[PDB]
């Protein structure tokens, strides 16, 4: 706090490239494109195609 | 003939129509107003009619 800043701190930025997208996706269950594979009731289902 | 369907009918102008007009879109989406249509109707003709 005397004088301030000497050469750096740190690095600059540690923000990972194109991560942490989500992203929500839209489909038809047209075979053999996209199957129902797991048929749970309550738990989502997954899907092999 | 296209474009007609069932629905569930309540008293006139009663509030909770809109509860179950959403709910029913969620239990669509997901997946799993198609099980119980697969249940009653597996679409399993043994003899052909």
């Amino acid at each position: 706090p005397v004088t301030g800043l000497n050469g750096s701190l740190t690095d600059k930025k540690l923000e990972n490239n194109m991560r942490g997208v989500v992203l929500r996706v839209v489909t038809v269950l047209e075979e053999p494109f996209v199957m129902v594979s797991e048929n749970v009731l309550g738990k989502p289902k997954k899907y092999q195609g | 003939v296209a474009d007609r369907g069932y629905g569930i009918a309540l008293q006139h102008g009663s509030p909770y129509r809109d509860v179950f007009s959403q709910r029913i879109l969620e239990l669509q989406q997901n997946g799993d107003m198609d099980i119980l249509k697969h249940k009653w109707w597996p679409k399993n003709g043994q003899c052909d009619l």
